[PDB]
């Protein structure tokens, strides 16, 4: 499954 | 055996046309499983393997949001990464991301991924302790200053070592002989007169799996490696893949080259020869 | 900005056997930026409804796609596939040999 959503860069 | 998971995500811009195109795939080892397009008609998370139907609704559901969420987020990041690098902002420009988990027969963790590249280039990547960021540029350092600020490397590392190991284990256990066990190559020579003095000879390898192979064309047991045509190894379109060697030898030589095979599908290596 | 030309293969997925149904697939990699356009040509003519798989990327980033369309090779039909990319100043045709 994927990875929660990262902070924008 | 040993096995990754791997998801790759890439966002293009496209200014003046809307929100940027998302697009992730899924891959365990070298299977592709699940997609989602944020252009399809009703963006969700799709299965592409049958051994991932089985998930429930639940399953979809959450990764879907994920996928929405990520693409939002990755909007955010071409517009800041235009910005950082004083690009204008007519342009399309593409952000790529690749991450995952290597684990060993027991389904310990031995690898964590979790890097990024913008127009093509490395941009910034976890490090192997899963605790740091190698950044290449100024403008990649921007990022990493928010990033150490927001803690995104333990949110990495959880899933990297958490879900990442848990799933994959999971993945395995249901995709069974379709993952564990390798599928060997179906193999046959070719050949092919091109003049009266010369021929091809073509040694095919079919249907395997993974796609990791060597072919090599040997004249009397000695490899042939100045002198062989290889292509490089590809998709049939059924989960499997091809590859093929060629080497052009005299007229009547034929019967000194052989073509060795090795695949971790065959019992043993194998040497064909034009038959 | 990084710019990789495609390489392209034209192949069947199964040996080809005349009046046997089978897929012909064009295999696009190695690209970058991922913007291309992969067209399969039946005697010179584009064909309709012509698939993709879903656009992945290998570990140094540049971009691969099959296109594929299932197909009953003959004799004397000619099948090839025809790219446009930014790195190619005129299309790329590959045509399809069944011996590779």
């Amino acid at each position: 499954e994927p990875r929660s959503p990262s902070h924008s860069m | 055996g040993s096995h990754s998971m791997r998801y790759f995500y890439t966002s293009v811009s496209r200014p003046g046309r809307g929100e940027p195109r998302f697009i992730s795939v899924g891959y365990v080892d070298d299977t592709q499983f699940v997609r989602f397009d944020s252009d399809a008609a009703s963006p969700r998370e799709e299965p592409r393997a049958p051994w991932i139907e089985q998930e429930g609704p639940e399953y979809w559901d959450r990764n879907t949001q994920i996928y929405k969420a990520q693409a939002q987020t990755d909007r955010e990041s071409l517009r800041n990464l235009r910005g950082y690098y004083n690009q204008s902002e007519a342009g399309s420009h593409t952000l790529q991301s690749m991450y995952g988990c290597d684990v060993g027969p027991d389904g310990r963790l031995l690898r964590g991924h979790d890097q990024y590249a913008y127009d093509g280039k490395d941009y910034i990547a976890l490090n192997e302790d899963l605790r740091s960021w190698t950044a290449a540029d100024t403008a990649a350092q921007i990022t990493q200053r928010k990033w150490e600020a927001a803690r995104e490397a333990e949110q990495r590392r959880a899933y990297l070592e958490g879900e990442c190991v848990e799933w994959l284990r999971r993945y395995l256990e249901n995709g069974k002989d379709k993952l564990e066990r390798a599928d060997p190559p179906k193999t046959h020579v070719t050949h092919h007169p091109i003049s009266d003095h010369e021929a091809t000879l073509r040694c095919w390898a079919l249907g395997f799996y993974p796609a990791e192979i060597t072919l090599t064309w040997q004249r009397d047991g000695e490899d042939q490696t100045q002198d062989t045509e290889l292509v490089e190894t590809r998709p049939a379109g059924d989960r499997t893949f091809q590859k093929w060697a060629a080497v052009v030898v005299p007229s009547g030589e034929e019967q000194r080259y052989t073509c060795h095979v090795q695949h971790e599908g065959l019992p043993k290596p194998l040497t064909l020869r034009w038959e | 900005m990084i710019q990789r030309t495609p390489k392209i293969q034209v192949y069947s997925r199964h040996p080809a056997e005349n009046g046997k149904s089978n897929f012909l697939n064009c295999y696009v990699s190695g690209f970058h930026p991922s913007d291309i356009e992969v067209d399969l040509l039946k005697n010179g003519e584009r064909i309709e409804k012509v698939e993709h798989s879903d656009l992945s990327f290998s570990k140094d980033w540049s971009f691969y796609l099959l296109y594929y369309t299932e197909f009953t090779p003959t004799e004397k039909d000619e099948y090839a596939c025809r790219v446009n990319h930014v790195t190619l100043s005129q299309p790329k045709i590959v045509k399809w040999d069944r011996d590779m």
